[PDB]
């Protein structure tokens, strides 16, 4: 969510500088939220090879 | 007195060129702004023009 990539709902830029450091704050919320899905496909994986050797 | 008149014409002549020269509102030839910078690298880095009043 917003909160969980520091976004922090109801965050904008009023002036042509905060736009400017806007632009770093959203690429680490970007590199976050791919680390973070990366980890679920991990995870959805490890329940598919599970689900195949209970069986 | 013909050469004055000459002299005054010209000089409004350019005072409305130079006037006029405009676009999106901003400018760089009428001395209203010091510089413009525009984009140029995609982390926020600036290209820098400096304003040549004329």
């Amino acid at each position: 969510s917003l909160a969980g990539i520091g976004l922090t709902t109801t965050s904008t830029f009023t002036t042509a500088a905060a736009a400017k450091t806007m632009i770093g704050t959203i690429d680490t919320a970007l590199q976050t939220a791919t680390n973070k899905l990366a980890s679920l496909g991990t995870s959805s994986v490890g329940l598919d090879t599970h689900l195949t050797f209970v069986g | 007195n013909a050469l004055k008149s000459d002299f005054d014409s010209l000089r409004d002549q350019i005072e409305k060129a130079a006037t006029s020269a405009k676009f999106n509102g901003v400018s760089i030839a009428d001395g209203s702004t010091t510089k413009l910078t525009f984009l140029a690298n995609s982390d926020g880095s600036g290209f820098t023009v400096n304003a040549k009043t004329i």
